[PDB]
């Protein structure tokens, strides 16, 4: 169900307060290491003098507990970008104390205000404590989804609250995070505590913080609602968004006084375990994807490298995929063998990568359920997967399966193909080099032949998510351009992100390929209109394939083949994330490239600024023909 | 130390106020060590502060005390950093200090409190951004505004208006208050922003002007009236952090800071007298009601100081 913690400002016994908030039913508890109200002198004598102790011994807890239970918090009155002299070099000097002091008590978060635009300071300072020794520990950067400025009654008469229409000004809050991030170069130890309020802002407003590392939500009393029977609860739109932070799965936090009195504060915290455990459970894909989020893989190249038996397994766990593959061939036939012909006449059917059989067996039940007769060959390079297929053959299939252990564009076939059949595809589409593959093999299909698929076309959307540039920003190698990760795709379940367009097509392939001269390389221009202000970070890949007629394949969000769990997502990185303002265009160009040895992508962002070229002359990134 | 007096004081001596009669209230919190929590102490002698033993009354709260008021002459008001504030009752003999009300309604440190010239009504102030007007006689809010956009520093009640006090906050507004107008709230202070206010007292005869003190040490002389900066002097090298006017019928402006000083100023603010008496942060003063040029002043440094003003 839910993690979730108390944040407190007054603890005046340890024990007693963790004890409390334990017995509550809280898994942690945020809370100073040093009083909020002590402020200490660091220059000006006598108070600099002042006998100590500074704050109260590490031995109250014990290790695990400072280790498991307890956030930090830096002291309110620590202002590190006061334009006060004395009170900055106080407050940078007592930034360093409390946070030197977490980092030898092993606290693994602590909480720091965004609280206003100006953070510069402060950002310089937490960048030197994470610049001294590696640390895992995180920074809850503390920000709100609305100012407090914004958030004000309309009670000052001379000073009125604007309700004029604010598009940027409603987004400021996201400025002050963007801007402290960028200062801080994107470190993997920086993270939001999202701080909400009564007033949900405008939708574009919550939009802004899709792709953002949000790793708890700061719920106040304040914003519990009552129902009849006193119990705390909360509006549809603030349940709405915890559902919509669930499913990202961050830590709550309980802030603030009980203002439900003849209730504990487990009441806030079982109205939130109820949202929990009442929220739609999850689809067979959302539990098959589940341990897969935002995690970047390589793409499979299983026309260079031979797959492992496992890799097959996994293929083969993917039933709709086959239904769909017999589905395309069993209709396939009896469009092409009359009943008065059924019997007289026996369809040549070919695989082109038949692993180890699965599209051989769809084959089969194919031909029994149009009642047509079907010789197979079943074409595989990898000799490992021809073991199994030739276990079978032997066993099973008999000898209306001959097994091909050759490359299809080598192959001297005995006859030709009424039909042949491939799932060379990778989330991409053409990235494993299905277009050459089947180009190879496309002489020993008779001049009317059908291939399954007869087309596949890619697609790609401009997405935000400063998660994910920031797993590929530490993909860094060793004795490879520093920059390599950013010139290669990624298979990823992407999670924590925002598509800023919808998809639009890339490359198309059609097979058989008629053309006198065939040429698969490519080049498009695509143009994202973007309604949002927001920051380019990369693009995702789908594809759709038509198998045969009416019968497809789809990743493409839109139209995604449902319950299919085969082909996460692809994404291409970009160097540099890019300021996309509303109503900006996006404009980036790929290029599908090309030797007899290797094929690859080029890429540039063209609008509304223009990135590098991505991977030019296959440098950081290829597939092997 | 007598019946429900602790055997030893909290080290943080926060706030210093002298009754009509002459006898010492003291505030003091522990801000280090095991236990951060705070106690409320009467000093029939204020002679014998802040010595435990030579107390009249003393008694233990669950959290550090913030800010400190009298209500007439047996209530204590209590600003808690628990985001309560609190209602201690004295004893008829006055020999143990009984808690009358203790209400959970501000979200954070409750900072500064404030009683309202009715004396049946106060406002708090609090880290929690908020300002609330408490019914003392019903224990409940009866307002509650958050006019501010950071945390509130001070909230000072007007002299001989039950519907008017001053607030400052961080987000550097002085805010003027009157309960009758539907928007109760009006900023106010110098033509230019300047450094964040940190300390307000109404003068106690024109209830018009006031003094407000900043983070970098300057006191200003401000007029309601004309809206606008009237006096200001560079007194402290750090925040002011208390104003307090003396009973005398022109009276003496005191002063204290972070810079560990009190300063004495005329009604020109003006320097008079100037004590380095403490050796850590200065927390209050209340000039003797007995004796008009004795000002009493505490500090973190655990430090009762009596001073002879000239
Ligand atoms: C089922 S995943 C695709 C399969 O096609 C096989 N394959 C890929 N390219 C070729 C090729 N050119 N000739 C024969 N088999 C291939 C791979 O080894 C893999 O088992
Ligand atoms: C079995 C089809 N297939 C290919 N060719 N590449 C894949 C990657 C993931 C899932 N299925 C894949």
């Amino acid at each position: 169900r839910v993690s979730s913690g108390r944040d407190l400002n007054c603890v005046p016994e340890i024990a007693d307060t963790l004890g409390a908030v334990a017995k509550q039913g809280f898994d942690f508890l945020c809370m100073p290491v040093f009083h909020p109200r002590f402020k200490r002198e660091f220059i000006q004598e006598p108070a600099k003098n002042r006998p100590g102790p500074q704050t109260r011994s590490d031995l109250l807890l014990s290790g695990r507990d400072w280790n498991t239970l307890i956030v930090g918090k830096l002291s309110p009155w620590i202002r590190p970008d006061s334009k006060v002299e004395k009170i900055r070099r106080n407050s940078e000097a007592a930034m360093l104390q409390e946070l030197n002091f977490g980092a030898y008590l092993g606290l693994p978060a602590f909480l720091l205000p965004l609280n206003q635009e100006d953070n510069t300071n402060l950002a310089r300072v937490l960048t030197n404590h994470i610049h001294t020794g590696h640390h895992s520990s995180m920074f809850w950067m503390r920000v709100p989804l609305v100012a407090p400025e914004d958030l004000r009654d309309d009670i000052i008469e001379n000073a009125p609250t604007t309700h004029t229409e604010e598009y940027s000004g409603e987004e400021k809050t996201w400025m002050w995070w963007h801007n402290f991030r960028t200062l801080c170069d994107y470190s993997k130890r920086i993270a939001v505590a999202l701080e909400i309020g009564a007033d949900l802002p405008s939708n574009h407003v919550i939009d802004r913080w899709l792709g953002e590392p949000i790793k708890a939500a700061i719920l106040p009393t304040s914003i519990f609602l009552t129902n009849k029977k006193g119990f705390p609860v909360l509006s549809k739109m603030h349940q709405r968004l915890i559902f919509r932070l669930l499913k990202l799965e961050v830590q709550f936090i309980i802030t603030g006084t009980n203002h439900h009195s003849e209730k504990e504060f487990c009441s806030y915290l079982q109205y939130l375990e109820y949202l929990s455990q009442n929220r739609p459970p999850p689809n067979a894909y959302e539990l098959f994807a589940k341990g897969y989020e935002d995690y970047l893989q390589s793409p499979l190249q299983p026309l260079m490298d031979n797959l492992e038996s496992q890799t097959y397994e996994v293929f083969e766990k993917d039933p709709i995929k086959y239904s769909q593959y017999q589905q395309a061939i069993y209709k396939c036939l009896l469009d092409r063998v009359p009943e008065e012909e059924k019997d007289t006449n026996v369809q040549v059917l070919m695989v082109l990568g038949a692993g180890r059989g699965p599209l051989v067996n769809a084959s089969l039940r194919a031909a029994k359920q149009a009642d047509r007769r079907i010789k197979l060959y079943a074409v595989e390079k990898n000799p490992n997967a021809v073991v199994t297929l030739e276990n079978w053959q032997f066993e099973e299939w008999g000898s209306q399966v001959t097994v091909v252990s050759s490359d299809m564009r080598e192959w001297v076939a005995p006859e030709k193909a009424d039909i042949i059949v491939s799932e060379l595809l990778g989330s991409f589409a053409d990235n494993e080099l299905s277009p050459e593959c089947l180009d190879g093999a496309q002489h020993f299909l008779k001049d009317d032949g059908v291939s399954i698929p007869g087309e596949y076309t890619s697609f790609l959307a401009p997405i935000s998510s400063s998660k994910l540039y920031n797993e590929v920003r530490a993909c860094r190698e060793k004795d490879r351009d520093p920059e390599a990760q950013f010139e290669m795709p990624y298979v990823v379940r992407l999670h924590n992100f925002h598509q800023l367009s919808a998809p639009q097509p890339c490359f198309t392939f059609s097979h058989p390929n008629r053309d006198p001269m065939i040429d698969n390389n490519r080049y498009c221009t695509l143009e994202f209109p973007v309604e949002v202000n927001t920051v380019l970070h990369g693009f995702a890949g789908y594809f759709e394939t038509v198998l045969y007629q009416d019968i497809t394949l789809s990743i493409r969000p839109e139209t995604h083949s449902p319950g299919m769990f085969s082909w996460f997502p692809i994404l291409f990185p970009i160097k540099q994330p890019i300021t996309v303002r509303e109503g900006q265009t996006i404009c980036v160009r790929f290029w599908r490239c090309s030797n007899s040895k290797k094929v690859w992508y080029e890429w540039a962002v063209t609008a509304p600024v223009c990135s590098a070229i991505h991977n030019p002359t296959g440098r950081s990134y290829t597939i092997g023909l | 130390l007598p019946p429900n007096a602790p055997a030893c004081m909290e080290r943080q001596l926060e706030a210093a106020r002298y009754r009509s009669d002459g006898a010492l209230l003291l505030g003091a919190s522990s801000l280090s060590g095991r236990c951060w929590a705070g106690s409320l102490w009467l000093f029939k002698d204020p002679c014998a502060a802040p010595n435990e033993g030579f107390c009249s009354a003393g008694v233990q709260t669950e959290a550090g005390v913030a800010d400190l008021t009298w209500v007439g002459e047996r209530g204590i008001l209590v600003a808690s950093d628990s985001g309560a504030v609190e209602l201690w009752e004295l004893d008829e003999n006055e020999t143990l200090i009984v808690s009358k009300f203790c209400k959970y309604e501000h979200d954070d440190i409750v900072s500064t409190v404030s009683v309202l010239s009715s004396g049946t009504q106060a406002v708090s102030g609090s880290k929690d951004i908020c300002i609330k007007v408490w019914d003392l006689a019903q224990q409940v809010v009866l307002s509650s505004y958050r006019a501010h956009a950071a945390q509130v520093t001070c909230v000072a009640a007007s002299p001989h208006k039950d519907s008017v006090f001053l607030s400052c906050s961080e987000d550097n507004r002085i805010l003027l208050w009157d309960t009758r107008c539907p928007k109760p709230a009006s900023q106010i202070g110098c033509s230019a922003p300047g450094y964040l206010p940190t300390s307000l007292a109404w003068h106690p005869q024109q209830s018009e002007v006031f003094v407000f003190g900043d983070e970098n040490g300057t006191v200003s002389l401000v007029d309601t009236k004309s809206t606008s900066c009237v006096l200001s002097s560079a007194v402290h090298s750090q925040c002011v952090t208390g104003l307090v006017f003396s009973p005398h019928s022109v009276p003496f402006l005191a002063s204290l800071s972070e810079d560990c000083s009190l300063a004495v100023l005329d009604s020109s603010l003006s320097e008079l007298f100037r004590s380095q008496a403490h050796r850590d942060f200065v927390r209050d003063a209340t000039w003797s009601p007995l004796n008009h040029s004795l000002l009493t002043t505490v500090g973190w440094d655990h430090q009762v100081v009596h001073h002879v003003v000239p």
